């Protein structure tokens, strides 16, 4: 679809956000399954009520240029975080990552994780 | 009144065009937008000074209702 | 502490993105938590573009040079571009149109040192903040 | 009994008409003081509401 | 507060025929307009919006509704006039609206799709900068949930003004056709590639071209909401029928609410 | 509103004219002007006499104009009188809204001591998150 | 716990390492640091370069390792080059959190400077009945 238009925009942030599901490839995901382990995602997801996570910076990816880190930007810099209910009373959530760069905090990372740990307090 | 300076790009009502309030009178491309300018009034729209291609400026009366 | 902002720039580093606005909001939301809380005073000192007019407007004194500062958020060019009128920045923004036109200079110094002396006039009578006694 | 019952004013139904008004009517029929306004109030350090509305409304229950 | 049931499931799972709607409205011409009652009337509930000073400045739109049946403040650039650029008396207009607003803790929902004010030396003269700073004051001022919702464009200072993230906008999100950018690629070619590139196309190279070329290499690039998405500047780029669940939600969440401010007896709000 | 609510010491002196809706706005008793004190010329009136008159007086001078007397004399005369009787500070003094008529060699000595005195204010205002002023 | 409860004036000289969690455990300044200064010697970085080297270079040791180099030699040079570019107090200084890289010398000033400064400080916290400190 066109990318000037709104249709394929919306197709592209479509595209984008599943990109988001397995930013560094399945493969890594068929490893951990093969491990035996939950990623990050299924993680939160089997934690919190079924469909209430809101994803917060979701597309979000590191700044990092020494050493060719710019040559590799996963999308989440791998921390998924947002906020969802549990047993319906409202709770704020992160979920650190392995695959991602060992799960090594970053840049990025740290940022994702003050605005959860900030909007936690917030709202208290 | 064209609410800024702008290239009619479309006028929209005809000769005596009886025009109800709210309707588009002219698309005036400025500020890179089809800017509309619509009737303020229900009435006759007889008279028009807009043509399209014209740099219509500021103020000018487009039509009398 | 007051907090003095001198103030000099052709608005945001184009090349650095959105990072910059992000930046002048954070600096606006400063300013408006400064505000009442301290002693702000801005001093303009040359084209203060863009962005840079509003943390002046939220301070408390602007301070302006009569003719070596200018204020203005859209360039002459643009004003040209979109209403075709012609004039310079002096015209549009300089400090006696902020002072006798839009009323938003509280000064118009002869030069920098004057702007300085007012700038310690004002320190002279103002407290340190809003829980100390004037001096 | 001091229950305040139904009371049907006027006329009698049969039982079944009794039954299907009363199945349409029977079908038809912790403190959290976080960011309470109170605490966003802006008060003088004398000022008397600091009591009257302050106290009273974090202490009561 | 009313009480209205909220349906079961996700924003996904939840999305009413209406809803759908938003993901066309916007027209793929950057140029043509449309009305942001569109997007006000679909948000609330039962489409009830009580506008404020409907007569004064039409490029703003400001008012009352509910979303979920407690109140909201609506505040919201109105692209067909002005092409929904601040000016003085839209920025009075929205300033005293919001502090209104926050003096009685009505929630504030701000749709954005300002392409930056409104160039004048007739609005220099009158105080752009003063006046237009009221509103950047009263929005940093307002301790209320405050959600903004980017719809198309979003440039330069009346960034900061429209509740950017760091004016302490709580939940931003973004459509896919959000416009994020210092400013429009026209302009934005004219710094980035003027200095080495466009004067040297006077070795004798098609200028007008060469300019259209990096136009569209620039937009491209940088005016999406990608670019403050990679920084947090907004926290989803969202569908647009997604939008009346993500408020409702995001309100849901902010209604108990601390921020923290340092004493003053009032602030010097610019007049 | 913001002199209502400023609750520093607020202190008037009118030296001549006040009148009017003007009056309310540069200081007020009622808006809590802490000390009020008017010169022997200060002049505390809802309207000038020559418009004051015309209300005042309207049924009289209508009679006059259907007698066909001298109008203009008779406003003249009018006015007079109710310049000398009404356009003065002691009526508002009378009714308190002036502490003291005072030589104006006086003032620095009241402004003086009332800002000894005044330093520190026990006064307040209804508890809020802030004020809603007509911006 | 301590230090990020500590809301009195803290100011930190850095002289020499200030490694890894230890330097978050001695106090930085997103730790609400007031003053943050660092001597030349000052060497701050997430761990020595001996055991960064073995990680940021471990693909070029691996096809050292591959081809039989020298691998020593090479270690050798990587861990100088690591050492003479990052484990410095600029790095710091520039992303700013080392407020000012000063002349041993000047320690003496810098503080007696900053903790009068600092004499009087306000820092907003959430409410809380008590802290929970991790024992
Ligand atoms: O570029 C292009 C020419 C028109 C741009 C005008 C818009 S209006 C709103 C914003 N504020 C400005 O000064 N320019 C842009």
């Amino acid at each position: 679809v066109d990318i000037h238009t709104t249709a394929g925009k919306l197709a592209d942030l479509k595209r984008r956000t599943e990109e988001t599901l397995h930013p560094v490839g399945e493969a890594a995901v068929d490893k951990v399954h093969a491990k035996g382990k939950l990623t990050a995602r299924e993680r939160i997801l089997a934690l919190l009520d079924e469909g209430s996570f809101v994803e917060l910076d979701a597309l979000a990816k590191h700044r990092s240029t020494n050493f060719g880190l710019e040559k590799n930007r996963p999308l989440g810099d791998g921390v998924i975080t947002g906020y969802g209910t549990i047993d319906g009373r409202d709770v704020c959530i992160f979920s650190q990552d392995a695959t991602v760069f060992g799960g090594s905090l970053g840049e990025v990372y740290g940022e994702k994780i003050v605005k959860v740990q900030e909007l936690a307090i917030k709202t208290g | 009144t064209a609410p800024m300076q702008g290239t009619v790009v479309k006028v929209a009502v005809e000769e005596g065009q009886e025009v109800s309030a709210g309707d588009l009178v002219v698309v005036l491309e400025a500020m890179k937008m089809e800017n509309p300018v619509t009737a303020h009034k229900d009435g006759t729209i007889t008279g028009l000074a807009v043509e399209a291609g014209a740099a219509i400026t500021q103020g000018t009366v487009i039509a009398e209702i | 502490r007051p907090l003095i902002g001198i103030n000099d720039g052709a608005g945001a580093r184009i090349q650095e993105g959105v990072v910059s606005l992000g930046l002048y909001s954070r600096i606006f939301h400063n300013n408006i938590k400064a505000s009442g809380v301290i002693p702000q005073i801005s001093l303009i000192m040359g084209a203060a573009a863009g962005g840079h007019v509003y943390s002046p407007a939220l301070t408390d004194f602007v301070v302006m040079v009569d003719q070596t500062s200018q204020m203005f958020i859209t360039g002459p060019d643009v004003i040209k571009t979109v209403t075709g009128e012609d004039v310079t920045m002096e015209e549009l923004g300089g400090a006696h149109t902020h002072m006798a036109k839009s009323g938003t200079a509280h000064y118009v110094a002869s030069g920098e040192q004057d702007a300085f002396d007012y700038v310690r006039d004002l320190l002279s009578y103002l407290p340190p903040n809003n829980y100390a006694d004037p001096p | 009994d001091h229950e305040a019952h139904i009371k049907v004013l006027r006329g009698e139904p049969t039982p079944e008409e009794m039954a299907a008004l009363m199945a349409v009517l029977a079908s038809a029929g912790e403190r959290n003081m976080w960011g309470h306004p109170v605490d966003k109030l802006r008060y003088s350090v004398f000022s008397w509401q600091r009591v009257t509305l302050l106290e009273r409304t974090h202490m009561r229950r | 507060l009313y009480p209205v049931a909220i349906p079961e499931g996700s924003i996904e799972e939840t999305l009413t025929d209406e809803d759908l709607e938003l993901d066309t409205l916007i027209p793929d011409s950057p140029n043509q307009p449309y009305d942001m009652h569109e997007v006000i009337t679909r948000i609330l509930d039962d489409d009830e919006f009580l506008e404020v000073q409907a007569g004064y400045a039409g490029n703003i739109v400001v008012g009352f509704g509910r979303v979920e049946g407690r109140p909201v403040g609506i505040v919201a650039n109105q692209p067909t006039q002005f092409a929904g650029c601040l000016d003085i008396n839209a920025s009075e207009k929205a300033a005293r609206f919001i502090r209104t607003c926050d003096c009685f803790n009505i929630p504030i929902v701000l749709l954005v799709d300002v392409p930056g004010f409104l160039p004048g030396t007739d609005q220099e003269y009158n105080g752009i900068i003063r006046r237009g700073a009221k509103l950047l004051y009263a929005y940093g001022e307002a301790t209320v949930a405050k959600v903004t919702v980017i719809t198309r464009k979003s440039y330069g200072g009346a960034y900061c003004v429209m509740g950017s993230k760091d004016m302490g906008a709580d939940v931003v999100v973004a459509w896919p056709t959000a416009q994020i950018a210092v400013m429009g690629a026209s302009g934005a070619v004219g710094f980035v590639y003027r200095q080495q590139l466009k004067e040297a196309a006077k070795n004798g190279e098609d200028v007008d071209a060469l300019r259209l070329e990096l136009q569209q290499t620039y937009e491209d690039t940088l005016v999406n909401p990608y670019i403050a998405a990679e920084r947090g500047y907004v926290d989803a780029v969202i569908p647009p029928s997604h939008t009346r669940g993500y408020v409702a939600n995001a309100l849901r969440l902010l209604e108990r609410k601390i921020v923290q401010m340092p004493p003053k007896k009032h602030g010097n709000i610019p007049l």
